């Protein structure tokens, strides 16, 4: 007999006679949870020689099997805007599927493209009414107070002045001043003469982490997509000017009374990795849930290279479609660092909610992929959501009767 | 001309122009030849998209219909009526076709199940758009006749059987409000296949697992 | 009424079926009032997808027509069956863009887009004809952009999406239809770079459409240079 280390935190004793190969013996047990000999992979200890499916198991008695997971092509003509999913260009015709949701490429003459359809701040002391500090976080301390109203000031950790560092902030505050947006919080100003209590707008409303674990109230999943879209759009604009968040958490995110999400309390890669001279070499901070595998490694000289924020978004998708944080079973800060950066551990995706579209479950297969070379930039991630944000009344039924492959390889 | 009706339907298959397969194949079923597996399949692929895409068109119009002066509602309500009548006429086209020449000349045991499966299937779309009791009970009786023929002739590891099991099961949950009947139907059909997975063919392996996958994906979904 | 036609258009847009809206919007063009921007792109999208549906229909059947003798005739006859449908609908909207909305207008940029459509749809008809049957259309299309394109480089800033929209469409007009990449390459780089120096003010006029077309220029050029 042989073991199996199933995803979804399960394990089932299974038999293994002679002659029968890998495929059927496991498939008789693999299928009970929705697998197939061509969507999974297992490895043996030697240190992981790939044990496929054709191979004979006559020499695999008393063994351990971690079954770690690795379509039918209807046609359509994408009326609304919709991007490809093999090169992430703009796609007009092409294949699809009723369940997966994944487009496919069509030239692998090569027709051209067309136009897609459509639809300074000086602040002196005197108005600074600073109150109790909220708490620590990603890059330091925050202070709820009052400046021209209920506006959240924010005092950094390393407030040690450097006359050239203020110029660096002038480089990082001027860029991060005029970028207004529907979602992003309207930044106000900076405390100049007193120590830097950044004047970032404060309002009412509950946070996302506050909304899911302190009270832990969920709604109808129609609103769930609303959260995964506006935060894909609000943070899309930040990457439109290359302004990475660098601290995307389920904490700073706000909700404007079930109307629209609001993102903020971000930026300032100068105070982070403070000037020890003329250098700003970076460091890890806060927690490593939102932060990315190639930021864990400490060897990313520019960690937020337009993709480390994509992984931060995904760790918000997982908090959206599971109601629980990642790694509620491993609760040690120092050790999870070792097992996430080197690639030994990735969030267990086979525990996600059951009543969510397969397309977004495919979105997390890329928006949470450990590599930074195949993350879909927020341009593509933004567009994908409206595709299945208006496609709610289309696949809401029970997995009925699908057609055949309709495509030949 | 029947083969001339073939090329004009397979070509229309990959054109997003399916109303040309409604015309072509409906004119093949009303000839009097033998419905081979290929043209049998194209009939299912043609109408399903023609009625399913129009069915799914109704659902989106339905969601906005319930999301509310009455001027906005009456316009959405009117469009709901317009697609509704098109749905019945594009489904009764199949329903009348089913009476005329399809079933009474069924040649094979597995074949008649395929049509008998479709009978109830096309009633289901008509049933859920609806005056009401007469349509829904006929569907079930059409399904029940498919049920009767299925268990005693249809193999337990065949896509049609599973698809009929799938459809008949999802019929219970959505229209007949009997999930316990559905999950029992799904589990029973699914389990026997798991015992029979050791014996199949590559020509039946592909579509079979997809239905079971959805059927198992259906199994997990209704558990809660 | 008028808003009932407009409202029905939006509802038809909802359900993946724009043929119903196109016949409803084609009535909107035949009203006689001043078309406005919000439903103006509804005019653009309506026939674009309706034609695109037939374009996708023609583009695939053309492939199997060349991928082949009675069977070839079946493809040959059907291909012309949809080209007439493709041409008739294009002629239906070409009548729209000629005798209906070009005369009544008072804002240059509003005239720019419709003139872009005139060059667009004439170009669309130019994709199906051959030899002599297209010269009267291609020349008509070229003037529609040239009239608008001169208004583009003069009367509107490079940030506005339509000028880039007029740029990307007009450039490909040279490569595929007119087979003149050199004027396309020069215009593409010019339109993109003259629009890359003034990207400071975006949110006041949706940044979305800009970067898509802006990106759609470089990657197109990446193909246009290889
Ligand atoms: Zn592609």
């Amino acid at each position: 007999i042989v073991r199996v280390f199933l995803p979804n935190k399960q394990r089932t004793v299974v038999p293994a006679r002679c002659g029968v190969t890998v495929r059927d013996s496991l498939k008789k047990a693999l299928m009970m949870r929705g697998l197939i000999p061509e969507c999974c992979a297992v490895y043996r200890i030697q240190e992981k020689k790939p044990i496929g499916w054709d191979t004979d198991i006559s020499w695999l008695t008393g063994e351990e099997l971690h079954v770690e997971v690795l379509h039918n092509f209807v046609r359509k003509t994408f009326f609304t805007l919709a991007f490809c999913d093999f090169c992430r260009k703009l796609l007009f015709q092409g294949f699809r599927c009723q369940t997966c949701g994944y487009k496919f490429h069509q030239r692998c003459r090569d027709r051209s493209s067309s136009a897609p359809n459509v639809h300074d701040w000086e602040i002196p002391d005197g108005q600074i009414t600073v109150g109790q500090r909220i708490g620590s976080g990603s890059f330091g301390t925050v202070y709820k107070g009052k400046w021209h109203g209920d506006v959240a000031v924010k005092m950094l950790n390393v407030t040690a002045p450097t006359p050239q560092q203020l110029q660096a902030f002038k480089n990082e505050v001027g860029v991060l001043r005029k970028t207004r947006h529907v979602n992003i919080l309207l930044f106000m100003g900076y405390s100049t003469k007193p120590q830097l209590a950044i004047v970032t707008q404060w309002c009412e409303g509950s946070s996302l982490y506050h909304h899911l674990h302190i009270i832990e109230t969920k709604f109808e999943m129609i609103k769930l997509i609303d959260i995964a879209r506006q935060t894909a759009q609000g943070m899309d604009y930040l990457h439109a000017k290359s302004i990475i968040h660098r601290d995307l958490k389920s904490n700073n995110i706000f909700l404007h009374e079930d109307l629209t999400v609001k993102i903020g309390d971000f930026g300032l890669a100068t105070v982070k990795s403070r000037w020890s001279g003329s250098h700003q070499f970076e460091q890890l901070s806060g927690s490593i849930l939102w932060m990315a595998p190639e930021v864990i490694r400490m060897q990313d000289k520019n960690p937020y290279s337009f993709q480390s924020d994509v992984y931060a978004f995904g760790i918000v998708l997982y908090e959206l479609m599971t109601g629980q944080l990642p790694y509620s079973n491993i609760n040690n800060r120092d050790q999870i660092i070792f097992m996430v950066g080197r690639g030994y551990l990735s969030p267990d995706l086979s525990k996600v909610r059951s009543n969510c579209p397969k397309a977004m479950k495919r979105l997390m297969a890329e928006c949470l992929k450990k590599k930074r070379d195949e993350r879909p930039l927020f341009p593509q991630i933004l567009a994908s959501i409206e595709l299945l944000a208006r496609s709610l009344p289309k696949i809401h039924r029970s997995a009925s009767e699908p057609s055949l492959n309709r495509a030949g390889f | 001309d029947k083969n001339e009706l073939v090329q004009k339907a397979k070509l229309a298959e990959q054109a997003e122009r399916y109303d040309d397969m409604a015309a072509c194949m409906k004119s093949v079923t009303e000839q009097g030849a033998e419905l081979s597996n290929e043209e049998r399949n194209l009939l299912s692929v043609a109408y399903k998209n023609v009625v399913g895409a129009r069915r799914s068109s109704w659902r989106v119009v339905s969601s906005i219909e319930q999301k509310t002066a009455e001027k906005k509602q009456q316009m959405a309500r009117e469009y709901r009526e317009k697609i509704e009548t098109e749905l019945r006429d594009i489904c009764n086209d199949v329903l009348s076709l089913l009476e005329k020449f399809l079933i009474p000349n069924a040649s094979q045991a597995e074949s008649k199940v395929f049509y008998l499966k479709m009978k109830g299937d096309y009633y289901r779309y008509l049933a859920e758009v609806a005056d009401k009791k007469g349509i829904v009970d006929q569907s079930q009786q059409a399904y029940q006749e498919a049920f009767e023929i299925s268990k005693k002739e249809m193999q337990p590891t065949h896509p049609i059987r599973l698809g009929l099991a799938l459809n008949f099961s999802v019929f219970y949950y959505e229209i007949l409000n009997s999930p316990e009947k559905a999950c029992s139907l799904a589990k029973t059909a699914f389990d026997e296949a798991i015992a029979e997975l050791d014996t199949l063919s590559e020509e039946s392996y592909k579509d079979s697992t997809l239905i079971m996958q959805l059927l198992r994906d259906n199994l997990t979904l209704w558990t809660s």
